[PDB]
């Protein structure tokens, strides 16, 4: 179809079955080269229609017109199933028993170390309650 | 009796001297009070919740592109311009087109092209967030009069009463009914870390899938999708959601990115999924510690003639209750208002009221019944409702009762938090760490006895305390200290 | 222009000169829409032109035949002043004291605390000449960036 | 006497016992021999070649894209192929395609594209990496009779000779026109890390700009562009030069990433311009050391009248070279060959010939000239050239020159390198140490004398090691091992 | 050709010969679009060819019949050059001997070796007695 | 004498007292045995086949589909379904179609979709696999007498008889022609993993290339393809070879995956290659050990008159076999049936017969001839057949024979395996054991010797019990053990 802006400028506009066809636009003639039009809907894009000599070949443009001027072309990308996808990367979302458990392991894993300091207290020291109380806290700074 | 299908219900005795108690409440738990002439009431947080939470970050999904418009000009003309290249709403780009003899340039060099696109986001598609605020929301507690007419199943009482708690509020009465009035001094605090959640709304609209989520601060602010504050009306940041490709002579296509929810509830799965009611705005943990007046309360039924008509079948049968007492339904047959008589034996022995009663002085009235419950010595026991009597053996020993109050007791005190101690004065520092201490203590003050009663007690504590002042071995002076905690529990009075 | 292929499969050759006009291949006609050809040469392009029934339209093609079939067009890309370029990006070459020395012998101090306070204690507790320790911790500290 | 005009000019004076010598040519330097009775001689390092290095890596650029095919099929038919995707020489690439209604395709489903395309190089555009080889550098050793007719200019000398040494080279042998045969022994020792650096040529044929490049190997291994191995014909990673577009609906535009000679200039300026000449390829380090054989010389004009006529005149000022000498330049009168009769005075001494003399026998022939030079002791100097006389003076002192010429002789010995020592005997062992260390010592082995001679000089060495072995304190003991090195000094006389 | 079957349903079979050709379906029309097509044998395709009421065009179907009800196509796949291939993955396929480990392990633990042969050599006093103890620690060394 | 050109071969000389002998069978090897006076035998153990092995799995390939159908239903209609969901051998899908207005259906959601195929294998397709069963496995043992006119080469050998033995079979008999019965009264075992390897065979029917492996079980059964156990006819997991598309409205072509026998094959690369032979399956490992008893046989050519005719040349030299022993080819001119007087003579001395004889009494006959072999004492030696004499020496050393056989005794000890000890009974373990242990010593027990006779030795064997009860020093003790060895051995008496 055809449409006339009021700053002079004339609109063409095509549904998705004008692909390769020649339409009349006022005195000249137009024509159309995309093939990925569709129906009319908010969803409209729109641009200025080259105008070429006769003589001259339509290079690098998907729209042209002869002897005409100030033609924009206007179409819809709706009406067909759907485009350049590209998803966004947004990352996967992730007490004193504690402390005895961190202890707990600690003491069957590195039965090494915790014999020697347990034995070198033992053997240094001779009050049972002071024994006791050292290496109850030796046990509890064992984390480093 | 509400809470007597839950798995977290506690006994608190209180003190026969003095009337206020003090209670801690805990999402799915219960406490019940007791007194030696006062009825048994009940304590609940069922809910934590907020109204109308503000709103922090607008997110939003798949923009709906519209009346894109692209322009260009050939080489030594001036960069062109469109209009929406300065409204707001607009994403826009400029490049250079490769021009030549066949478009109407006159050379063959660069020339510019630029396009624009109005942005926004279709509707029902946007994912909105809000952030709660500590002092709006609101504790909700309940408490049910043990009336004992109750079958304990999972539908409301009939008397169940509800008061509104938020660290604004200082003090409050409810009236029982019938029963009396209650005073709830309380104050209250937030789950841990308020600041670090916020909530994340799809507005999705739907009934039988999951509608918000509950994710760590930084990770909802830093998400790479467009998003703006409440109240405005164009989006920030919109070219996240739009492409543009390499430019032909005179056309750029604008490609739209489509619609992100898919991946989004990928991304978002494993995460707990809030719960959500109207236009209130529920959490998952918090504590309610009050003080409980129970001074200015009554009992009831304390008129009725007790008819010894003699006249009672069982409704249910004994059954061991989850948390170490017996249950029992009871049918009259009287068909009168009455009290229920009620005695408990042990070895056959003569003597009878050897077990704490709950739902006091039990009666029958109109309509209703009686679930009157009772908590036993550890042994063998026989208990006695009018001329009926049935056999019954409880489990545990009397060192297991003193052993788990005294540890409910100090689960108790670390639940009350940090807020137990106060700095103001030495003197409030000692006493209050010495009530904490005694409140501790409650039950195992009244663990075994036989004798004469109070005043008997204070001569023990007494003779204990001049035993301590014998200057014997160092190791050994436990008995001083043994003496003080005894005298000073005197002043509360929970066991004669 | 039109040729025939010893397999049936017809081919199509156009030069710049024919964008937007009707070529007859066989019985049938056929559109050619592509914009970027010119003259001929070896940098060659072929593809088929998928055949359409009549009453549909295209949709993504740049050219198409009517009653027509296995029809394909080739053109070159010679003839236009040049195409998508983007340069490589290729790392620069890079043009290539008794001080930086000492600066290396600082560093190596600073951070071998445990190997240097051994042997500085070691011949500290050897040597009882301060002379002779002076010099040789010099010389030792002057060769510890070697090793 | 060309390298007169050099700033390294170094000097060796032989020894009187045997006529064997040793030097260092580094590039640029020059080391001016001389003897008691055989004409002075020169040595130069002017080139350091390569002839025909061999070919590493062949680096493509600007790629020439042939014959591109497309082929695709709808939904449910199976993927497409061409007969380009198992040639020798083709990249291709494998896609999904939109097709729907428009299209043949009766399925709105994914299709299937390829498109493939030959991939071969421009000519002209391809940067090819050479790598030298140690076992075959060519070195050049330029020798200069030091006949003296020469102005001492820019200009090439004519009679001069020239030689090659490559390390299978063994012996070589000069013969010097009128003078007499020279035997130049030579060591070669290639320049630090050869296998480091890559030569690269882009064989652009142009006369105003850089056409060579020396590079490190890792960097070279690293550039991303097309490579292949000569005696290859299909390139690998070709792929680096072409750019697919989206799988359009039945056709693949295939891009050429266009030429990059611009992007490698760019990224390798400042990087020192290697020098070509025909096909050799120069480099700009390296050490060669030679043995010269004085043996079979003669010296010229011996015979000469040795006119006293007595007929002279200065064609240049005496006037203080650069390197420790007096240049002299005189024109005749005599009209005949004849020697200069030239005498050195000192304090205006009766006594003569106090000034050691270069360019032998200064002499006058039918045509030529007097370049006359010499090494004045420091001090108050008066030189003759027959009845003419000028007064000169001398800067420095013999002292300085005596710690000048140990510091060059141990700097001479710090750069023969790891081949100054040989182990393979004891006797050899001692050789090369014990000449290498008088080599050093000869300079100040002839400073000052004064006395009877040569002999009493060997006997001052026995005496001092006589003195050496006085049994005092061992501090003063290098008496001995100073007399030692003086006794070996003996074997070779350089100073009575 | 077409058949009838038992149920009242129609079904229609169709050699390589039909591309793209309308046949007449009892009361109206069908149309077969299929581009695998070609002669009849055992390995035979099959499904429903729905029918789309008049005043509308296909979608994803390659048959479609109007003024008609149920429908099947059946033909077959064989007279061609065979198919989406993709291969099956399926994985490739004493005394001296502890003397050698032992040894292998005295060469990398050199240190620890020299540290047990000193003390035994050094602690037994009976020569047969410190020869028998090595024999044992040797064999027991690298197995534990 | 088959064993002559074996690589593994040994020797047994059995026992002077009883003829009842052992032995080990491997395969590739020979036990040659000997007696005091009866010909010598030789044993095999050439194959061990199974015949008709049992079946297990079967697995197929290149599945050919056939009867596909495909149905679907709009939205909301219920799933769809076919009759081909549970009939036997069948393979189906289930998935949701894009159905919208264009399709017959109502309404714009989600539909369902369902296809199944049959799937039946092609023939002279399939892999079977079977598993061997040791109670029936069948051993295979050759036996050859020493006729000796044979020159001992790789044909094969006429008068040769045979054995089979199986778990069950206990007893065996064989007449060796005119020599004499010699029974087998043997025991077998399996080799080493049978559980552990299945053999897979493809049926292909072809002649130029392989068509059997053997591989582990534990691959075997993880391999992914489908399978069967023999006489059923529904091929289990067909979903292997079959890949579905994607669901388009009412369309899903069933691809089929096509033939996979080259990447079994490939993966199937350097597997050993199995060995079949009409209906048997060999294996390649195995143990025999039988006990040979040699009481009823009888030596040949002791009759004849024995000739002194002298006429006799040498078919052959004495070349050295590659196991200890002589080779001698003889051929006569006497034109009679003789026996063939042979002297082995050491040191040049008048005594004769000082080597060891096999091939007893070798003699000649109307046809045939003699490989006569000699084990001479290593050294210096002279080999004496009638009127001939040649001169060869025999290195190693008598040590060296003693070493060796006793190294072969513990070897074949260790060989034997499990079988070796009974605890049924204490007089069976301790006879058994001492039995295994006089094998082993036998070769020792006839080292050197020289005197009186036998019955000496048991004397020499009681004064050496007698020495270790010397009541001496404990570090020469080890006489008493010795002693009691050797006196255990004398009722067997094999040295002299
Ligand atoms: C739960 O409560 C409702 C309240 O209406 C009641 O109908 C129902 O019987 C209760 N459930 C059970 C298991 O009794
Ligand atoms: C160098 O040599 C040339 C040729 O002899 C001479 O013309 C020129 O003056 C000299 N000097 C320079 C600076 O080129
Ligand atoms: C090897 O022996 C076989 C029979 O065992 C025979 O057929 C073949 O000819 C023999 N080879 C030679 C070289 O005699």
């Amino acid at each position: 179809t055809v449409r006339k802006e009021r700053d002079g400028s004339t609109v063409i506009r095509a549904e998705g079955k004008d692909a390769a066809t020649q339409v009349r636009v006022e005195n000249g003639t137009c024509v159309i080269l995309a093939t990925d039009m569709g129906s009319w809907c908010d969803d409209s894009l729109s641009y200025e229609c080259v105008t070429i000599d006769q003589g001259e070949e339509p290079v690098d443009v998907d729209c042209f017109c002869r002897n005409v001027d100030g033609v924009y072309l206007e179409y819809g990308r709706c009406g067909k199933q759907e485009r350049t996808r590209r998803s966004v990367l947004i990352p996967s979302h992730a007490s004193l028993r504690t402390h005895l458990t961190r202890v707990e392991g600690w003491v069957w894993k590195n039965k090494l170390l915790a014999l020697a300091m347990v034995t070198v207290v033992w053997l240094t020291l001779e009050s049972v309650v002071t024994r006791v109380a050292v290496l109850v806290v030796l046990l509890c700074l064992a984390p480093v | 009796s509400r809470c007597t299908h839950l798995e977290n219900r506690d006994f608190v005795t209180g003190t026969q001297g003095t009337t206020r108690v003090t209670l801690v409440l805990e999402l799915g738990g219960c406490v019940t009070i007791t007194a030696e002439g006062k009825p048994s009431m009940d304590v609940w947080l069922d809910a934590i919740y907020q109204e109308n939470p503000a709103k922090t970050r607008e997110y939003c999904l798949h923009a709906k592109l519209s009346d894109t418009k692209v322009a260009a000009r050939c080489p030594t003309m001036g960069p062109a311009t469109l209009a929406e290249e300065h409204q707001g709403g607009t994403v826009c780009k400029r490049d250079q087109s490769d021009r030549g003899w066949g478009n109407h340039c006159g050379l063959f060099g660069k020339g510019s092209i630029v396009a624009c696109v109005k942005a926004a986001c279709e509707a029902k598609k946007k994912a909105t967030g809000h952030v709660y605020d500590a002092n709006k929301i609101v504790y909700t507690v309940k408490v049910e009069p043990h009336t004992g007419d109750y079958v304990a199943a999972n539908e409301t009482h009939s008397g169940r009463k509800t008061a509104s708690f938020t660290v604004s509020s200082e003090k409050t009465i409810l009236t029982m009914g019938e029963y009396g009035d209650v005073s709830l001094l309380c104050r209250v605090a937030s789950g841990v870390d308020l600041a670090q959640t916020v909530i994340l709304e799809l507005d999705k609209t739907v009934e039988h899938l999951p509608t918000a989520w509950q994710v760590h601060r930084d990770w909802f602010n830093d998400l790479a999708l467009p998003w703006k504050h409440e109240g405005a009306q164009n989006w920030n940041n919109a070219e996240r959601l739009v492409e543009f490709g390499a430019p032909h002579a005179v056309k750029m296509d604008v490609y739209n990115l489509g619609d992100q929810t898919g991946v989004l509830l990928k991304a978002l799965a494993g995460v707990p999924v809030a719960h959500i009611e109207g236009t209130k705005y529920h959490l998952k943990s918090g504590h309610v510690t009050c003080e409980v007046g129970l001074e200015k309360l009554k009992m009831k039924g304390l008129t009725y003639t007790m008819c010894d008509k003699t006249k009672f079948t069982w409704k249910r049968a004994p059954t061991d209750s989850g948390h170490d007492t017996v249950v029992m339904e009871v049918t009259f047959s009287g068909t009168k208002p009455c009290r229920i008589p009620v005695r408990a034996v042990a070895h056959g022995s003569p003597d009878v009221n050897v077990a704490m009663l709950i739902t006091p002085n039990p009666t029958i009235e109109n309509n209703g019944g009686g679930f009157i419950e009772m908590q036993l010595p550890p042994g063998d026991n026989i208990i006695y409702v009018g001329e009926l009597s049935h056999q019954w053996f409880q489990k545990g020993s009397s060192i297991g009762r003193v052993f788990q109050k005294t540890k409910k007791g100090i689960e108790r005190l670390t639940v009350i938090g940090e807020h137990a101690w106060d700095f103001g004065s030495a003197g409030g520092f000692l006493s209050s760490i010495g009530k904490a201490v005694h409140t501790v203590l409650g039950g195992a003050f009244n663990s075994i006895f036989g004798g004469v009663g109070f005043l008997p007690k204070l001569l023990l504590g007494v003779a204990l305390a001049w035993l301590g002042l014998n200057m014997r071995n160092p190791t050994m002076s436990m008995s001083f200290l043994l003496a003080g905690g005894l005298v000073l529990a005197m002043t509360l009075g929970v066991g004669a």
